[PDB]
């Protein structure tokens, strides 16, 4: 706020922040991942599926396309129940596909689940159904600031794209 | 001279007292004679040279043939209580780590993990020294009261007296164990921890693990006497306490069970995985071996002979190596 | 001797640590670079540089290229500010780069 | 008169002013509070504008928390807004902005928003992966399993010997 | 804080009770020794 | 030396690294390489000590 | 007197009005250097003392 | 018992890895197909038919009645009279602790890890036994990476589950500085 | 497994997705703030006694004569501030009936639990901003207090005070909710069912079950 | 003045909640007389002095 | 009962510790653009 007091304020804030989250400076990298990562993935290309499978080996798939037709409240509630639990395998990460299809479903899911930790959009030029189906959801996640865009070239290097995607999602995760 | 030295003199004086022989310095501060030979500096130094061993014998004799003193006992065990107080906590955390949540909080199920968990809170009340005062109070309790009522007594009587006092002061031990394993600051203090236990569970909740603490205490006392005596069978007794060590581990888990600090209850504690019964056995033995309790009041006749014999051997150094053997003295 | 020995030690320790960069942030228009550096007591100290001035210069001796820390994948990159005659050292590791 | 100090990010300042002026316009339609006049309004005090910001201070905070979305925070939007609302109300409960300029109120709110975002990120860049600390590497190294000796596990008649069985148990436990 | 008061009061009573027993036993022993000293003198 | 060597052999064996010294399996009793490395480490320094002292 | 150069003006003490000092985005960040600097500086001081 | 084939009447999307619940169901059914004998079910021409609903594939379990931050209640079990049994059982456990370790060591001597098999091929894809379900296996390095990530998640769960709203000190610092600046403005 | 069960329960509580606990469903979970008051009272008493002893003896220093009143005043001010903060009605838990038209609540006042029932949802109202509190000076039986309040307020016997001046020590850590005729403080740090909570605060009644 | 209003406001809420119908004036006027007198005499003394 | 000390891990850490200052030593002794003729 003030140039002269910025240094003193920053020092005091860093010391006090340790009380809320002890040893935050030593475990900062670990804290980037949330306790129950909930991911919403946009993209239906073959390359996108490969990246999803590689990046989400330890996550559980949630197919939201089966819920089409039901009302938004029921669809949101069913998704929330799916992604608000941990299996006996101790896999607390869930990534959803083909959902939400509209802002109403997106907002409803966020309220029930306190928001989605990540909303990953893989823009593949060889995909022409993701934009036509889930444009409203993408705009909502862009508004709320939870949207991460990772353009993929089909003729790119699979290893490099995976590494870049892993870094971006790790940075894009939210608690 | 008026604003720094007056406040700095005590620090220097305290520094010198630790690093200098107080008795020898006191002798040299008095100069002259009143009519008796041997008050000169040369004679005083010769006396002060042997006074180191004489004072050790007198201090040892006092701890055996005179009523025990709390300050003297604490001084003998100063390291175990003053500097390495946090070692007791990490040992307690390691013992109870089987049914704790530490493994999910950036820690491993090993002595290194227990050390890190304790040290993650710093060194002060929430860190290394958390529960240090309770450890001091507990030492001032049954371990000291037992010495008062069992001075110069046999092993059996010492075990009986110690068992009675440990039962009497046991609730303090349970509170200390809960504080040690309270890694999230759930309890604000000893009274707060005791109040929560009594409010939620009955008063009997504070006496969990008493009968397995008493048996382990009896084994420890037997081992302590053996090492004090210095007999060859001390190693056999060391194995005995190691075999009895899981009794202590069960005691810690029972104390730490039935509370938010633990993932298990009293019923589940008994049927815990048997591969972790000897949790921290080697750290416990090492710590006890290096810092075994120096209860001179309970030393038997053989131990007293050993200490006096050691002092006497050192006292023999004050003869001239090249003294001539003369026909007439 | 005590006064100047302490002064020389502290002042030169600061100079050694001065080159290394703790933090580097662009401006909104990417016209300036704000650099946080080590202070004499190990705290943060702020400085400002212009991106145009910043430049990575080759060694004066052409046989010393192989001896640069930049040869290693986890080495150090020496970027020189041509206006202030200062040096900025960056770890080559991608972990430290946006 | 102008130092070489990085200025606080001004990304959300227009949004904060727009929300604050709109709410104040609902109660003072003739106050002439507009976003286009931020450069000139910030130099005037609330007394000059005839606006009692103290009464509307809480409503402004609630509306700002619910309307503004910050993507630089490490917390989800619902948690970020709740934390921002709690943080701002506590700080502004003991601050009287009536006698000072509008800019101080806007700058103060912007400063709190940025500090909360930095604290959410643990005072580190959100776009930089960073390097693991010593504890993280140590825990990861310890967490790694032990492969053991595969030759002893190989199915062979020689591996049935007591000595070989003893070695396999000792090294592959 | 009724539970805390009871716990604190119970602890004080137990420690005080032990103190009385210790002093009473010490009083008896000192009285016997003092009588023996007087007879010896 | 025997204690250090035994400790080193066990620790690396646990991680899956075995020094390529001695035949992998015995010619007659089929004893594994690790067992003979321990035996050689225990006996050889003792024989050298006796030889050196004499 | 020395600042009053005959042919060339000395630079202005204040930054040019064109420059904008609004923070952008972080390029490089190695925060652990501060901890390393504190460790080395204190260690040498203790050793020097 | 390694190769098996499952057929889903459009109820399972195979374009993405199968869920943990789906794999658990597959393992639960193979264990019956093996122990209970087999009618030659599971081949490509005679696969296993499954109709999985949304609830089965997604819902984890039930019986979520655990009470957080609770203490076991005493004085109702007559601890004074019942402590004897616990002490006796504890003594038995301590006495048997060396014996169990010796027995376990003997079992290690007479047992080998390769004795048991944990690999199953489903729909032309290799899987390995995981807790109570299957886990996709593609490479040894990938499997070790997955184990490392699982260990990391278990290890840092509590640290990541920190209190967001425990900002009392931070708010106090901000208030003090702004109030001081406010005085300067005044 | 034990940790997974606890972790799942923690997640459910944080999201406020509890099931129907019999006749009523818990849709709110908050806690009050506790402050230290006895230490300040003891410190103030010690300063007061110490100041009296120094005056009686006359062997004190100028330094301590300056410091002791400041410490005593600081302790006294903190004691008053903490006492006011502790005695703030704070909403701890709130339950909703099956019909969705009635609400039961339990409130904490200086650590004392008070249960209120039969609260129609139509009467609930969350004050987004700073409301106004009416104070009746005629109720006061002290002439000096009544005169002082009237002089400061500058109004009639019934005086309306804006909550902005009171939020510093009244509702600084929460908002204000109207539970029918009474008003309670709703802390920000709470676990609640947001969908139901918002509607009931707005006054709308949720559907049955 | 603010403290008295808050104390009165808190007391009014509690008495309505518990149905006591009596305000706890002993708590509302905890030290009002002492504080008012102390300030008044101090101000009077300062006015006389300066 | 997780395993603790492992000599192979310790040796790797020792190698990393000894190799850590190599980059800084190289940078300090390396040439620069300036040619102070
Ligand atoms: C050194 C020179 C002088 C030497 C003197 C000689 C040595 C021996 C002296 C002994 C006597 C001292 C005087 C008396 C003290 C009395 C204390 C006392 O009463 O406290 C009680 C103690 C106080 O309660 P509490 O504060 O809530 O608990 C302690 C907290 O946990 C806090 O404990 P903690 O362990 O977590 O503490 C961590 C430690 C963190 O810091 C450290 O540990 C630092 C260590 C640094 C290294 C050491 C270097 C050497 C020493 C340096 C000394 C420098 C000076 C320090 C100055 C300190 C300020 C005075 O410090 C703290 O953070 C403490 C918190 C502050 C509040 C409480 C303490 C206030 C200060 C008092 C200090 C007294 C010490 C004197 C002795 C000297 C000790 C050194 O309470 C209990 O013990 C309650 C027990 C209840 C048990 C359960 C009961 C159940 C019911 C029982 C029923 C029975 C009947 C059943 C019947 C059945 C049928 C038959
Ligand atoms: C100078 C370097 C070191 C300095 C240390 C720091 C000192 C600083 C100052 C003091 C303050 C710090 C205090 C200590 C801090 C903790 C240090 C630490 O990290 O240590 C733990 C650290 C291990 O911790 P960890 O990595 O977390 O533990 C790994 C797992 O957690 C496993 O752990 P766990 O807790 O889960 O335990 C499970 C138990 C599970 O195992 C069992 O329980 C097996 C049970 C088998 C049952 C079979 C029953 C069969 C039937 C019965 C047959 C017999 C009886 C028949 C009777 C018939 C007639 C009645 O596992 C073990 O038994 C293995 C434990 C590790 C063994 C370490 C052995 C060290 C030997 C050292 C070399 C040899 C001695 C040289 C002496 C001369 C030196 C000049 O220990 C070490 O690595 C070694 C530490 C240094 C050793 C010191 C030497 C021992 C001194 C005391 C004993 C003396 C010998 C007595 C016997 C012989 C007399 C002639
Ligand atoms: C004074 C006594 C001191 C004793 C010290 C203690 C150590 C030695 C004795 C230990 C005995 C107990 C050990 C535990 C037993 C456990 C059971 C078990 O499974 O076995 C473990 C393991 C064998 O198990 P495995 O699974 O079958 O492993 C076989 C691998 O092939 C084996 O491969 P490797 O990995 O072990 O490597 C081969 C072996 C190297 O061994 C060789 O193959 C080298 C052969 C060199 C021959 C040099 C020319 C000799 C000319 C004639 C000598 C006549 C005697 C003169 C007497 C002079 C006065 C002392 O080791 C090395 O190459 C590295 C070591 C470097 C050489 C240092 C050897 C020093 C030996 C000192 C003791 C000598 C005792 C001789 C007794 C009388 C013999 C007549 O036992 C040993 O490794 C011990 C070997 C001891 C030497 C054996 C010599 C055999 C050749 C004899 C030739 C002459 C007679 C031929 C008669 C033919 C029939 C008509
Ligand atoms: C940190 C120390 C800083 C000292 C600054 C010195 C300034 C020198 C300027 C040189 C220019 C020429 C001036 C004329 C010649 C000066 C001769 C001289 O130096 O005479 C000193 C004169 C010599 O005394 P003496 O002959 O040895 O008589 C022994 C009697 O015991 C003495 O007892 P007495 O009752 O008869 O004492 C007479 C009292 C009578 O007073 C007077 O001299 C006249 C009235 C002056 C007003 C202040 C009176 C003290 C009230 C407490 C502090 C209020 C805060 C404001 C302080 C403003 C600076 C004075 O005079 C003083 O001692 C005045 C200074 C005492 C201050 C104590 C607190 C230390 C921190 C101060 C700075 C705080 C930051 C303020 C930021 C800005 C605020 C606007 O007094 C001193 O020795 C003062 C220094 C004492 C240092 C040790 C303090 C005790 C141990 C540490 C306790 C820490 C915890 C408690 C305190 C925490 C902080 C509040
Ligand atoms: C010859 C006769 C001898 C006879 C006796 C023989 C006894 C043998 C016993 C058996 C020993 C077996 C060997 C292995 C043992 C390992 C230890 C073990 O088992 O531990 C288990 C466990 C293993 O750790 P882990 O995390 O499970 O896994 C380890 C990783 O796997 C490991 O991987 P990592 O990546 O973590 O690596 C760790 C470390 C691996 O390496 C090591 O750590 C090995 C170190 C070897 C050297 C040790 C020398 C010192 C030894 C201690 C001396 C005193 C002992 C006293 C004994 C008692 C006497 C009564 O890696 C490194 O190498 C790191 C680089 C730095 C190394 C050191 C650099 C030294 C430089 C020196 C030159 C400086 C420049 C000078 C020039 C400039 C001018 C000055 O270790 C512990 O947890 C140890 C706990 C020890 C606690 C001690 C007590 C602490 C008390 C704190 C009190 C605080 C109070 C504060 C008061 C504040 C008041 C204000
Ligand atoms: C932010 C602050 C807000 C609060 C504002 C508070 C306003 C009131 C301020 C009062 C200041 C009092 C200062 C007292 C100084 C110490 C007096 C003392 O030691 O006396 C002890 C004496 C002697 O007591 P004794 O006999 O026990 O001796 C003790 C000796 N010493 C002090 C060394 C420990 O006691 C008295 O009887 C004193 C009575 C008079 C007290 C007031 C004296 C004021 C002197 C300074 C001002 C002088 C006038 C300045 C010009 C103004 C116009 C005239």
């Amino acid at each position: 706020m003030n140039n002269t007091f910025k240094f003193l304020h920053q020092v005091i804030s860093k010391l006090t922040l340790k009380a809320q989250v002890p040893n935050y400076g030593q475990y900062s990298h670990s804290l980037k991942r949330p306790i129950n990562p909930k991911v919403v993935v946009f993209g239906n290309s073959s390359r996108a599926y490969e990246l999803i499978s590689s990046q989400f080996r330890n996550f559980n798939h949630v197919n939201g396309l089966e819920l089409k037709g039901q009302e938004d409240n029921i669809q949101a509630n069913k998704v929330a129940q799916s992604v608000l639990s941990i299996n006996d395998g101790f896999q607390d990460g869930y990534y959803i596909t083909d959902f939400p299809q509209n802002s109403k479903q997106a907002e409803r899911l966020d309220l029930i689940t306190d928001g989605v930790n990540l909303a990953l959009y893989i823009k593949d030029p060889s995909d022409k159904v993701t934009v036509t189906r889930q444009q409203e959801a993408i705009d909502y996640y862009r508004k709320t600031g939870a949207l991460v865009e990772f353009e993929v070239d089909p003729r790119g290097d699979l290893e490099e794209q995976v590494k870049q995607l892993s870094n971006q999602v790790l940075n894009g995760y939210k608690h | 001279a008026n604003f720094v030295i007056p406040y700095l003199k005590p620090v220097a004086d305290f520094w010198n007292s630790l690093c200098i022989d107080q008795h020898q310095d006191s002798l040299f501060q008095f100069k002259g004679q009143t009519g008796s030979l041997g008050t000169d500096w040369t004679s005083k130094y010769l006396r002060s040279e042997q006074d180191v061993y004489n004072h050790k014998y007198l201090q040892y004799h006092k701890r055996v043939h005179e009523a025990p003193e709390l300050t003297d006992v604490i001084s003998d065990n100063v390291y175990r209580l003053t500097l390495f107080a946090g070692v007791e906590r990490v040992l307690s955390v390691r013992q109870a780590q089987a049914i704790l949540k530490t493994q999910f909080a950036g820690a491993t199920e090993n002595i290194s993990g227990a050390f890190q968990t304790v040290l993650n809170g710093g060194i002060f009340r929430r860190g290394y020294f958390r529960g240090a005062l309770l450890n001091l109070l507990q030492f001032c309790g049954a371990p000291y009261q037992s010495l008062i009522w069992s001075r110069n007594s046999g092993i059996t009587n010492q075990v009986i007296v110690s068992s009675i006092f440990e039962a009497f002061f046991y609730p303090l031990d349970t509170v200390k164990t809960l504080i040690y394993n309270d890694v999230q600051g759930k309890y604000k203090g000893a009274f707060h921890c005791a109040s929560q236990v009594v409010q939620n569970a009955g008063w009997s909740r504070l006496y969990a693990g008493i009968f397995q603490k008493l048996i382990f205490n009896s084994a420890l006392i037997f081992h302590l006497n053996q090492v004090w005596d210095g007999s060859s069978q001390q190693w056999a007794s060391l194995a005995l306490v190691a075999a009895a060590y899981p009794l202590l581990v069960l005691k810690t888990r029972f104390q730490v069970a039935g509370t938010p600090l633990a993932l298990a209850t009293s019923n589940e504690v008994l049927k815990v995985n048997r591969k972790t019964l000897y949790a921290g056995l080697v750290p416990y033995l090492i710590f006890n071996t290096l810092f075994a309790y120096e209860f001179a009041a309970w030393h038997s006749s053989t131990a007293q002979e050993r200490v006096i014999g050691g002092l006497q051997n050192a006292m023999k150094q004050f003869s001239s190596p090249a003294a001539e053997q003369v026909w007439s003295s | 001797v005590a006064i100047y020995a302490t002064y020389i030690a502290l002042s030169y320790i600061n100079n050694i640590w001065k080159d290394y960069v703790v933090r580097a942030q662009f401006s909104k228009d990417k016209e300036l670079l704000f650099v946080t550096r080590v202070s004499p007591f190990g705290t943060t100290e702020e400085e400002v540089y212009e991106v145009a001035h910043l430049e990575h210069l080759p060694p004066s001796v052409r046989s010393g290229v192989k001896d640069l820390s930049a040869q290693d994948a986890d080495g150090l990159v020496d970027v020189t500010c041509m206006s202030s005659q200062r040096s900025l050292v960056f770890y080559k590791g991608d972990q430290y780069w946006n | 008169n102008r130092t070489h100090d990085k200025v606080i990010s001004q990304t959300y300042v227009p949004a904060i002013a727009n929300i604050a002026f709109t709410h104040l316009s609902k109660k003072y339609p003739q106050a002439g509070l507009k976003v286009d006049q931020l450069n000139t309004l910030k130099e005037k005090t609330w007394n000059d504008l005839g606006v009692n910001i103290e009464h509307e201070k809480q409503e402004i905070l609630v509306e700002l928390s619910e309307q503004i979305f910050v993507k630089e925070s490490k917390l989800r939007w619902v948690h970020e807004q709740r934390q921002r609302l709690a943080h701002t109300t506590y700080v502004f409960s003991g601050l009287e902005f009536q006698n000072v300029k509008v800019g101080f109120f806007i700058d103060s709110y912007n400063f709190l928003l940025q500090e909360l975002a930095h604290r959410s990120n643990l005072y580190q860049s959100k776009d930089i992966v960073g390097e693991k600390s010593f504890h993280e590497k140590h825990l990861e190294q310890q967490t790694a399993p032990y492969s053991g000796v595969k030759s002893l596990e190989e199915p062979v008649s020689q591996n049935k010997s007591f000595i070989n069985s003893l070695m396999r148990a000792i090294h592959n436990h | 804080s009724n539970v805390t008061g009871k716990v604190a009061l119970a602890t004080l009573g137990a420690l005080t009770g032990y103190g009385a027993f210790y002093h009473y036993n010490q009083y008896l022993n000192l009285s016997a020794r003092w009588q023996q000293i007087q007879e010896n003198i | 030396f025997t204690a250090v060597s035994w400790f080193s052999i066990y620790q690396f064996a646990r991680k899956g690294a075995v020094l390529p010294v001695l035949r992998e399996y015995g010619r007659y009793f089929g004893t594994h390489r690790l067992f003979r490395q321990y035996l050689h480490t225990l006996v050889l320094p003792l024989l050298y000590t006796e030889y050196a002292l004499n | 007197n020395y600042l009053d150069q005959p042919f060339v003006k000395v630079p202005n003490a204040n930054p040019n009005a064109s420059l904008n000092f609004e923070e952008g985005e972080v390029l490089y960040e190695n925060t652990r250097l501060l901890e390393w600097a504190k460790f080395w500086n204190y260690s040498v001081v203790v050793g020097y003392l | 018992s390694r190769i098996y084939w499952f057929d889903f009447n459009g109820t399972v999307n195979e374009n993405l890895p199968l869920n943990y619940n789906v794999l658990k169901i597959c393992r639960n059914e193979i264990n019956k197909l093996e122990k209970l004998n087999e009618n030659n079910l599971g081949t490509q021409k005679n696969p296993i038919k499954l109709n999985l609903s949304f609830e089965d594939k997604h819902y984890n379990t039930n019986n979520l009645v655990l009470d957080l931050n609770s203490y076991e209640t005493f004085n109702s079990k007559n601890f004074i009279s019942s402590i004897f049994d616990k002490t006796f059982e504890s003594l038995n456990t301590v006495l048997m602790a060396p014996i169990y370790s010796f027995l376990e060591f003997k079992l290690k001597l007479s047992s080998t890890k390769i004795n048991t098999n944990h690999y199953y091929v489903i729909n032309g894809k290799l899987y390995i036994t995981y807790n109570d379900s299957f886990k996709l296996f593609t490479t040894i390095n990938d499997y070790f990476n997955d184990l490392n990530e699982l260990s990391n998640t278990k290890l840092f769960f509590l640290y990541r589950s920190f209190n967001i709203y425990n900002i009392k000190l931070n708010s106090l610092v901000d208030f003090v500085f702004l109030k001081l600046i406010l005085f300067i403005h005044l | 497994l034990a940790f997974i069960k606890e972790a799942n329960e923690m997640i459910q509580q944080n999201t406020g997705n509890l099931p129907w606990d019999g006749g009523k469903k818990k849709i709110f979970q908050g806690q009050a703030n506790k402050y230290l008051e006895t230490p300040y009272y003891l410190l103030a008493a010690l300063s007061g006694l110490g100041l009296l002893y120094f005056l009686y003896s006359g062997d004190a220093k100028y330094k301590t004569l300056v410091l002791t009143p400041v410490v005593g005043i600081a302790a006294f001010v903190l004691l008053r501030r903490n006492q006011i903060l502790n005695r703030v009605p704070t909403l701890t838990e709130l339950f909703l009936h099956k019909d969705g038209k009635f609400v039961d609540a339990v409130v904490s006042v200086n650590g004392q639990l008070i249960s209120k029932n039969d609260i129609p949802v139509s009467t609930l109202k969350l004050y987004r901003g700073d409301h106004t509190v009416k104070v009746n000076l005629n109720d006061f039986e002290d002439a000096s207090a009544k005169k002082f309040l009237a002089q400061q307020s500058g109004q009639e016997g019934v005086i309306n005070v804006h909550f902005s001046k009171l939020r510093n020590l009244a509702a600084r850590n929460g908002q204000v909710l109207n539970l029918g005729d009474t008003e309670v403080v709703v802390p920000f740090e709470n676990q609640a069912n947001r969908i139901i909570l918002k509607q009931i605060f707005k006054g709308v009644e949720v559907l049955p079950s | 003045y603010n403290h008295l209003v808050i104390k009165y406001y808190q007391s009014f809420i509690c008495n309505t909640l518990i149905n006591k119908k009596k305000l706890e004036f002993n708590y509302i006027l905890s030290s009002f007389k002492f504080i008012k007198e102390l300030n008044n005499i101090i101000i009077i003394s300062l006015n006389k002095l300066f | 009962s997780s395993k603790g000390f492992n000599l192979a891990n310790a040796v790797n850490t020792v190698k990393s510790t000894l190799n850590a200052p190599i980059k800084h030593i190289k940078r300090n002794i390396e040439p620069t653009g300036s040619n102070y003729s």
